[PDB]
Parts: C-alpha cells; structure tokens; sequence
C-alpha cells in the first residue's frame, strides 16, 4: 500500500488522471470534475488567532439545463464516498437535524438527518430550488458558522457538524438564458446564495463533433461492463490517496499572498464578490496542494485555481 | 401396517418409495408432463461446502411411483418433513457406506438436514384460504413492507444452583420449559432453589414480517391484504422490504403462514412452435398493434408504443455500482373524448402490478424499526403505473416523479428517516392541453402547460389530437355501430387478430428469454438521428426503443432497419407540392438519362435501385420513383412489361 | 363433530304468502327490541365488511397417556385452555398427565362480520341511517362484496342464513292508456310549468340505459349526465324524491387496521 502510494506521489501527471478519473462515466466537464475532486478534501480551517473556528470547507453547486449528466456525479459520490448522504431535496428541520421525543423523561433527541449524518464528507442535495424556506434558512443557519443549533422544550444545544454541500439546482424555466445574471435565474435569496465556493453552469447546443462522440460513448456504455469507461487507475489506491492527502495539513507563503491580493482585486474588478469567495479560493488552494501532495504551496498551482475561478 | 390417527401416511412404505424416487430420477417431467442422475449429483455436490439445506421441487408429481406422496404432503407437511429429515440422513449414510471415504461420519451422525418444498401451484391469496386448508402448504406472491427485528426465542436454557454451581440444560417441547425445583447431584444433595440463566443458552430466532399480497387473479371488489408471516432460524435477515417475493409455507390459525421457503429470485412445445411460426411473418409488427385492442381504432404509434412499452427492453447492470433498465415513460396529450381512459384501464387489466392514481418510510415505534408503507408506484416496482390528469396534479408531488423519470429511486429526507431506495416501473400518463384542447396558433411546449426540464426527460410523448374531417370519422362511427349491427360479437374470430391468452404467453416468453445486445453496426444511423433533433435523454430513450424493437420478432442482435422505424415513431408522435413536382421532374430527367445512356436497355427495377443510389448518400422515396415511372407510363416513355425487365419506348 | 354438511334456511316469499307475514322487509329502526329471535329479512347497503377468518367451534385435546381425545365446545368470543384432564381414565387415577391441542381435528368455520346500514329513503325525517352488525359463518362468507344493496334473512341474537341482491296489473294499466312516453313525461313533477323536453331527457336520464362490456378488459359507460344551465331546485328535488338513493348535494382504520 505504501509501495503504491510512494510510487503515486513521485510522478508528475497524477492530477491530470485525477481530474478524468474522479468521474469516468461522464464525457466532458473537466471543471465540474475539478471542483468535485477538490470538494472531497478541505483545509486550513483549524483555529483563528482569536479562538473561533472558521468555515474551512468547499461548497459546490451545479446548475444548467434539463437532461444532462450532472446527476450522474450525484450518483457516483454516494456510490464511492463512504461519508456521503444523498437526499432528493424536493421531498425534504430534517435537513438541519430534526428533533424527536423520548417518553422516559419526555425528553428530546436530535436526529442528524441529511445535515449532520456525514463527518468530513459530502452531503448531496438534488433539486435544491424546490425546497421550502424553513430548510433553506436552516441550511443557512448551519452554514454561517460550522455548527447546528436545536432549540426545543426549553433546551438549546449546538454542535459541530462538518459538511460539504453538493447542491444540484435548476432554473425557473429550465433553459439557461445568457440574457441576465445568476441571481434572477437561480431564484433564491442572496444569503442562501452566499457561502458557496464554486458554481458550475452547463449549457448545451448542437455541436456535432463532440455530440457524436458523446452519443457513441452512451451507446458503447450500454453493454456488459465495457472497457471504454475504464479510468487510468482504479479507486483501490485512490481511497488511501484521499486519506493520505487528508492527513497532510499544508500552509501558504508570502508570494502566494502577494499574488492572492492581486487575484482578489482581479476577481472584484469583474463586478456579488466579497470575503466569502476569497475564503473559498483560499480553501481550494490547500485542497489542490493536498491533491498534488506539495507542502509549501507555490503560486503556480494557485494560478490554476485562479483560472478555475475565471472559467466560472 | 402403521397408521397414525387422522393421517393416511405409513412410515416404512413412504420411506421406501422416497428412497426409490431419490435413487432413480432422470428428467421424467421433460418426457410426460442428455443428463443422468439428477438428484445424486446435487446431493453429492452439497455435502462438501457445508450447506445442510436441500431445495426440493414437488418432479414428485410427474414421477410414476410417487403420485401417492405428493397427495400426502399437501395435507400433512409437519409429519412428512419430520420423517424426511430421518430418511435423507439414512440415504446419505447409505451413500457414505458405498464408497471409500475419510472421517466424515464424525459430524454427520449428529447433524440435521431439512427439506424446503416450493414447486407447488398458485392460489388466490388469503381469500381462498378457507378453514379446510389449515395446516396445508400454501404460496403467496407479493411484496414485503415491514421487517421486525429478529427476536431471540430460547430453544434451550441453563439452570444453575446458586449455592453449589452445577449446571442443567433444558430444551423446548411444544412451547413449555420444565423448571427443575431442587438440586439432584451428589455434591449438592440439599433441597434449594435453582436459577435460570439465558445469556448462555442458544435461542431460535423468530421474526414477524408484514407482506402485501397480490395474486395473478383478483376478484371484483377485493382490496389488497397485509398478511403477518413469521420466519424462524437460518432464514432471518434474508427477506426484507423492497422486493417482489414468492413465499411458501404452512398456513396456520388470527391466522398466519409458517414459511418453509422463500424465493428472492425469479408453455408447451406445440405452443412454442406456433410462437415461432407466427414470429416469422412480416406483418407481426402491425398484427400485434391490431390485436392489442380490436374494440378501438388504429393508433399505430400509440398502440405500437404501449406494445413495446409492455415488451420492456433490456435491463443490464454492473457488478457493484451501476444499473440501467430498458424503460420508457410515456405521456399522452391532445384532443379529448377518445380512447385514452380505455387504454388507461386496458393496461391495468393486462399487467399484474399497477395502481390507477409514491410510498413512504415510517419509523414504527412498536418494533423500533424503519418499515415502509405504500401503494401506487411503490407497489408496481414491476410492470406499469397509470396516471390520468397530469396537468391538474400539484407541483409538490411532481418532485418524486422527477426522480423516477430516469433514476428510478426514492430519496426521503424527513424526521426519523434519510433513505434512498428502489422504485422502478414505468409511467403511463394522460394529460390535457390546459383549457386549449390544443391550439394550432400556439407552440406545443406552451399549449400543455408542462415544464421543459421535466418534459425533455420524458422518453415518449404522444400527440393524440383528432383534427376532425371527412372520410375518417365516418369510418369511426361505422365501426362503432358495426357491433351494434348484431346483438352478439360471435363474428370477431375471422380476422387477423391474435387472442389475449396467446399474446400474453408470447410476451412473457420474449420478456424472459431474450437479452438483445446493441451492436456498433447501428452506430452511423443513430448519430444522424440525434443531430436532426439537435439542429441525451432522447438518445437514452431511442436506444431503449431500438432494443425493444430488437426484443420483438425473436431477435438477439439489433439490426440497422430497426432504428429507422423507431425514429419515424418519435417523429410521428410529435409530428402535390411544387417542390414534389420538381423532385419528380428531375427524377424523371435523371432516370431518362441513366436509362438511355447505356446500350443494354433490358434492366429491371432492383438493379436500377442499386445502380442509381449507391454512388451517393441515403435512400430517396421509391414510391415517388414508382409514381414517376407511372407518369412515364401515361406519357408512353417507358414500358413496364412485367416485374423482371424495365424497357423504354422505341 | 361428524357434520359433513352445513345447515341453512331461507324464508317464503310474498307470492307464497298471498297464496295461503313471516318474511317482511324490515328496517333497523323497525327492530323495536322484542324481535330478538325472529327470522328477519333486512334490506340495506353494505359499507363495512371484514376478512374471512377461521373461528373455532370445538377444541380438540389429545393425550399420550390414555389416548382418549377429548372435545370441548366454545360459545363465546373467548375461552380458557382446559389444562386439567377430564377423561374417563384419569378420574380413577393418581396421575393427571399433560394434554395437547390439535388444530387439525378441531372444527373451524369461516367467520365474517359485516355492518348493514339503513336505506336512504326508508329513514325518517331528520334522522340518520344507523347501522347494525351481522355475523356470518360458512359458505355464505363470499356472498357479501361491499358497495351493494342486499336482503339478508337470518336470526337475530345477526346470524345470517340466506342473502340475495337486486304488480302486472299496475304495469299493464299504465301501458294500455296510450302514449306511454308523453304520459310518463308529463306525469313527473307537475307543479312546474311546461319544459317537457328538459324533463323528457330527465326521464331518459333516470331510466339510465345499457351498460356495454366488450369482454376483453374494457368497459364503457351506459349512463347519461345532464346539465341545466339557466338564469334566475324543485325539478332536482322531484327527481331525487321519485328515484331511489337520490342524494342532494378512503382512509386507514387503526383499531381494526384496515382500509375503510
């Protein structure tokens, strides 16, 4: 196991097979695969110089037109990640850990539900826009501070729940129009729109050269265990690689901070963008440092994250 | 001659005929209802891996010597299972003594073996279970909804004298455990009270399981029933909520069924020859579409779609993380007052599983367990499910059908339960065009008030609009009064129409005997069929449509012509010119040039088709070439002179 | 104990009653209390039915010590197990050995309870249609499917014995007057003025029509539905008062656990 891990950390083309091996059943969409691969492992959350914990996790949300392969990732995470709870979203307090009574003392206990079931994992919510207002403000109360609060029968109890929301949303009309902004098309309020590190917009049209390849891949997949789907390496070493990169704990330098202030100015020159998107790209930097297994981070690997933010 | 009171079963005679059937049986049911020693090989195979269970097929019916055994075990299973446990051990030790072996007798002398009979005929559920059928074998087909946690029952029990510590093991006998009063050993002779210990006693596992029953035939007015069955040891945690389960056991009396076997997995030669002879015809593709509903009209696309919808397709899966089902979810829209509800009822009268409308998990507090409690789609995790008035349905319940469109899953995230589960059948929904009943001045995507995301994911839509005119509705009224011409339709048999009983047998044979593969040879015609709608849900729908085309007509390999009609299907399901006159004009000019350029004018039509259409791309309409040659026949340019030679004028 | 058959009764009709009383169509409001033990023929709709269940009549006990199998007879809803031996050999003995039960030699019966309800036009002014309980046994257990009108003849403890489900001078004197259709049209609701066509179609509406079955799994309607759209209740009330079951305009059950 360590003979496979030391062989896999000494090469140079690991990340390029990792972005095409995190979802081998999906044709195209390297940016969505990049965010899904960097959304499994987080970083630098630890402790603030004062005494309060910060949001060191990566929030990933996918949007686009109907009949795409964006739910396939949703079906992959839950079939591969052990710390992964999937919910239908439309058919959903439960999300933010509901309260149920016990008759001994007529006392309450807090069921995790979708929100607290996973620990250092990915909670994936399909159909995020057909949910109500109560579970979405419970998600917002669970997201401002990495904790969830339950107030019932006179007692108040809050607890540390760490989750990475994988939100699958759709527009109000389904078809994504390039006419306006993301806010009027997503149809949800600003606060619940905030604390999200990366948005993935997928638009489709008639482009025959990649479309014929996609349809051929779909009809070639429809057979008994085809080799077409096959990745460059299996998940057997990828699980221990995820765990080995998880126990690494890397840190930033001065050149990265000097390039980061100019990158935040470049992201704010496009203008909403505030401190939360800066925190999202800071948290994605140590995740890509852990994925490439480099300790002290250089700004050239943060340049790919800058290009990923520019691509969105 | 030993006769038990109230039982017609003799021990030694049934022992000898059971041994005579067990030492000699070579596929007699295949001859009177290649291989050799059908029961010796299985019994000689199972003894090495440690499996004490024996699956027996009640083969006992077709055998010449054991017709008196099958008619004896249906009324008294408790006595015959108890004597079968002794005879199977006796015939196994007779097999041990015939050959040279190692020390295998050290463990089989105390080991016990049982018999699980399951091959019995069907019954009408709990409704036919009258009080003369108590303590008889019975079989139930349905789905289980709730599994109580296994409860330990104490087969044995330990007793300890708390002052002197000598142990006594007691066992069960018809439900009573004698509790010894005082010590009896020689070291503790004194009379003192014993104590029962249980954490050191083996316990038989027991479990009550809720089962929703559904027979092959149901009487009029009958509602579905919930039977409380109870499993025992070595069968606990093998049956749980979510599967179509065939079960069999002993009906007891409140009434219950004591299961002897579970089945988690699932015609004659002359009928098979008739199926093969009727499958070789060309018009079968329309014959079935005419024989599915002879009381209505044509409806070729709609009837062809519901025919291949009940044919199903191909459901293939991976080993651990992948699954795909050949399935199509259909929707109907257009003009009202036609056969829509008829279909919505007819198919409910064809499938053995379906509701005329999702389920829901519940934390049952009595047994502290996550049971499921349902009907509708959940019940039909097989077959079809019929929904009418799709436009009048609410938006809150549309989110569960949004998952069953292509994912066939239920994801509940509520108080007490976060569970995704299996839920695949196929929907058949009838809708209406808002208040419009279809308008020609508005687009199709706005006239039915149906969301685009949820409709692009729909596999098949159907414009069943009337568009009333002459020489159509006249035949409609004539066909509706033609059975009013006579008082009884005894004259329905002299037409090209298959009966219902032959049709369901052919459909049930084709659905369980053909696994067609979609080869790469039909790649080229699929790409271009996709780009015409593009100039992935449609591609996923058309591959299931093409494999259902391959499912019919007894084919194991898909063919190139089979997707042509499939696409015509989805192009017709949503729907003398001057350019046609110009097409006929340039076709006549081109055919006059290629018919007059060569010397040998004696050349037929098939050679003409393969010589003018192979140097370019895809097929032009041959009926237009027939109309152009008939136009030249009228202008005396070409002469037909038979179907073997086409020659021009002199 | 050796009863191979099942005995049942049926009363005489009114045609055999006029031709030289005992079988009158009784309401549940016409029970009075004192009819407990008379054979009664009740007419009504059936709303609540139960599943067929085996109820024991006699309990059979077997012994290995003596061999004399004993049989006790139960009459109530509940009973107690006779663990003490009451045989003819254990009375003259010191030993009083254990007894076991037999579910095969014991005689059972297909018991089913049903709730008969009072008919709609037979109830008085203002009153509600109260129910009554019928306990059936044996071969009559599948003759009661809910959603129908029935005539139940049985003793009143209700132990049913016979069930059934749905004058010439009166029809021939209505026919012989001439113009039967127009006479039956202008006869119903004469307190209003004219409108013979609307109420003529109401006559064709309450006569119903012919239900057609194709015998291949498809049933069409044999009914009419009439709209009355008009500008600024008597015709509607007269139609509901003349026609039977005229009414002026699913859930789980926990106690018994079923679909009511």
């Amino acid at each position: 196991e360590i003979n496979e891990l030391k062989e896999m950390v000494k090469d140079e083309h690991i990340y390029d097979k990792l972005v095409r091996s995190i979802a081998p059943a999906v044709f195209g969409h390297e940016a969505v695969k990049k965010g899904i691969l960097l959304q499994m492992l987080g970083g630098v959350h630890k402790s603030t110089v004062e005494g309060i914990k910060l949001r060191g996790d990566i929030n990933i949300c996918v949007v686009g037109d109907p009949s795409t392969s964006k739910s396939q990732f949703l079906k992959y995470v839950v079939g591969f990640a052990p710390r992964s709870v999937y919910t239908s979203g439309k058919a959903s307090a439960g999300l933010t850990a509901a309260v149920v009574r016990d008759e001994e003392g007529g006392d309450y206990t807090i069921e995790a539900g979708a929100l607290m079931l996973a620990d250092n994992g990915i909670c994936c919510i399909d159909e995020f826009d057909k949910m109500d207002i109560s579970d979405q403000v419970a998600i917002h109360e669970a997201m401002e501070q990495q904790t969830i609060s339950i107030a019932k029968a006179g007692i108040h109890a809050t607890l540390n729940a760490r989750t990475s929301i994988l939100a699958a949303a759709n527009p109000v009309g389904g078809r994504y129009n390039r006419k306006l902004s993301l806010r009027g098309n997503l149809n949800m309020t600003a606060p619940i729109m905030s604390r999200f590190d990366l948005f993935f917009v997928i638009l489709d049209d008639c482009n025959e050269k990649i479309d014929t390849e996609l349809a051929s891949h779909i009809v070639d997949l429809h057979m008994k265990r085809d080799e077409a789907i096959e990745p460059p390496f299996s998940a057997e070493q990828l699980r221990r690689y995820i765990k080995y990169a998880r126990t690494f704990k890397p840190i930033l330098t001065k050149e990265a901070r000097s390039y980061l202030v100019e990158k935040y100015k470049e992201l704010r020159k496009d203008d909403r963008i505030t401190v939360r998107q800066l925190e999202s790209m800071i948290r994605l930097s140590e995740a890509i440092a852990r994925a490439n297994c480099v300790d002290e981070i250089t700004p050239s690997f943060i340049a790919e994250a800058y290009d990923l933010l520019r691509q969105s | 001659l030993r006769i038990i009171w109230g039982t017609n079963v003799s021990i030694q005679e049934c022992t000898t005929n059971f041994r005579n059937f067990l030492m000699s049986f070579k596929y007699k049911f295949r001859k009177i209802l290649d291989e050799e020693l059908y029961y010796i090989k299985q019994l000689n195979e199972m003894r090495e891996l440690g499996t004490s269970n024996l699956n027996l097929d009640a083969n006992l019916l077709a055998y010449k010597q054991t017709e008196d055994l099958y008619h004896q075990l249906l009324n008294y299973p408790q006595e015959v299972i108890s004597i079968m446990d002794q005879t199977i051990k006796d015939c196994m030790v007779s097999l041990i003594v015939d050959n040279n072996l190692d020390y295998d007798l050290d463990e089989i002398e105390t080991k016990f073996y049982k018999v699980r009979p399951y091959n019995v005929g069907s019954c009408k559920g709990m409704r036919e279970l009258n009080p003369n059928d108590i303590d008889k074998l019975i079989n139930l087909k349905g789905l289980v909804l709730r599994s109580t946690p296994v409860i330990p029952d104490m087969k044995v029990a330990f007793f300890k004298c708390n002052v002197c510590d000598h142990t006594m093991a007691v066992e069960i006998d018809r439900g009573v455990i004698q509790e010894p009063a005082r010590c009896e050993r020689i070291d503790c002779n004194e009379p003192n009270s014993m104590s029962l210990i249980h954490n050191r006693c083996s316990f038989a596992d027991k479990q009550v399981i809720k089962l929703q029953e559904t027979p092959d035939f149901v009487p009029d007015g009958q509602t579905p029933h919930s039977i409380s069955l109870c499993v025992y040891d070595e069968l606990v945690d093998s049956c749980r909520a979510g599967d179509r389960i065939e079960v069999t056991g002993t009906f007891r009396s409140k009434t219950y069924v004591d299961v002897v076997h579970v089945k988690k997995v699932s015609i004659t030669d002359q009928d098979l020859a008739k199926i093969r002879e009727v499958a070789a015809r060309e018009d079968l593709y329309s014959l079935l579409a005419r024989s599915i509903a002879p009381s209505i009209y044509e409806l070729e696309d709609v009837k062809k779609g519901i025919l291949l919808q009940l044919f199903g397709g191909t459901n293939k899966t991976f080993t651990k993380g992948g699954r795909y089902r050949g399935d199509i979810n259909i929707l109907l829209c257009g003009d009202p007052s036609t056969s829509k509800s008829q279909i919505l009822q007819y198919v409910h009268k064809i499938t053995p599983r379906g509701v005329y409308t999702t389920a829901y998990i519940t934390r049952d507090v009595d047994t502290k367990q996550l049971v499921l409690e349902s009907g509708a789609l959940v019940l039909s995790d097989g077959g079809v499910c019929c929904i009418d008035e799709f436009d009048k349905m609410s938006d809150s319940t549309r989110s569960v059908l949004h998952e069953v469109m292509e994912q066939q899953t239920i994801s509940i995230a509520k108080a007490g339960i976060i569970t995704t589960l299996n839920a695949r059948s196929s929907i058949l929904a009838s809708a209406n065009p808002i208040g419009s009943r279809y308008n020609p001045n508005l687009p199709v995507t706005e006239n039915i008030d149906l969301p685009p995301p949820l409709l692009s994911r729909f596999d098949l839509v159907y414009l069943v609009l009337d568009k009333v005119d002459e020489k159509n509705d006249r035949e409609l009224a004539k066909h509706l009064t033609n059975l009013y011409l006579e008082d009884k339709p005894e004259h329905i048999s002299q037409d090209d129409v298959l009966p219902v009983e032959f049709l369901t047998m052919y459909i049930s044979y084709a659905k369980e005997h053909i696994h067609p593969i979609i080869t790469e040879a039909a790649k080229t015609e699929l790409v271009r069929a996709y780009v015409g709608m593009r100039k992935t849900r449609q591609l996923e729908s058309m591959i299931r449509l093409a494999e259902a085309h391959a499912k019919m007509k007894l084919k194991n390999v898909v063919e190139l012509e089979d997707v042509q009609e499939a696409v015509r299907l989805i192009r017709s399901a949503i729907k003398k010119s001057v350019i046609q006159r110009k097409l006929q004009e340039d076709l006549s000019r081109e055919i006059m040039n290629v018919l007059k350029d060569q010397a040998s004018d004696s050349m037929s039509f098939n050679e003409l088709i393969k010589q003018i259409n192979e140097h370019s791309q895809d097929r032009v309409e041959s009926s237009d070439i027939q109309e152009a040659l008939s136009r030249l026949q009228q202008e005396d340019k070409v002469i037909v002179l038979g179907e073997g030679v086409r020659r021009s004028v002199r | 104990l050796t009863r191979r058959y099942f005995l049942y009764f049926k009363p005489l009709s009114q045609n055999c009653a006029r031709r030289y009383i005992s079988s009158k169509p009784l309401s549940v409001r016409q029970i009075k209390g004192d009819f407990l033990g008379q054979l009664i023929t009740v007419r009504g709709i059936i709303t609540r039915v139960s599943d067929v269940k085996p109820a024991v009549e006699v309990i059979a006990y077997t012994c290995d010590q003596c061999g004399y199998e004993v049989f006790q007879e139960v009459n109530s809803r509940t009973f107690t197990p006779l663990s003490e031996c009451t045989s003819e050999e254990c009375s003259q003995n010191q030993t009083k050995g254990q007894l076991f039960m037999s579910t095969r030699a014991s005689k059972f019966s297909a018991f089913q309870e049903c709730k008969i309800q009072e008919l709609s036009q037979q109830v008085p002014v203002g009153h509600i249609p109260r129910s009554l309980n019928i306990h059936v046994n044996g071969t009559l257990v599948r003759s009661l499917s809910p959603g129908d009108i029935v005539d139940v003849t049985g003793i009143f403890l209700l132990e049913a014995q016979f069930v059934r489900q749905h004058v010439e001078e009166r029809v021939m004197e209505l026919i012989t007057s001439g113009d039967v259709y127009n006479r039956l049209a202008k006869s119903i609701a004469p307190e209003i003025y004219g409108n013979l066509d609307v109420k003529k179609a109401l006559l064709l509406l309450l006569v119903g029509g012919v239900d057609k079955r194709v015998g291949d799994g498809m049933k069409i309607r044999g009914d009419i539905n009439v709209c009355l759209m008009g500008d600024p209740s008597q015709l509607l009330k007269a139609i509901c008062k003349i026609s039977p079951r005229g009414v002026y305009t699913v859930m789980k059950d926990p106690v018994t656990d079923e679909m009511i």
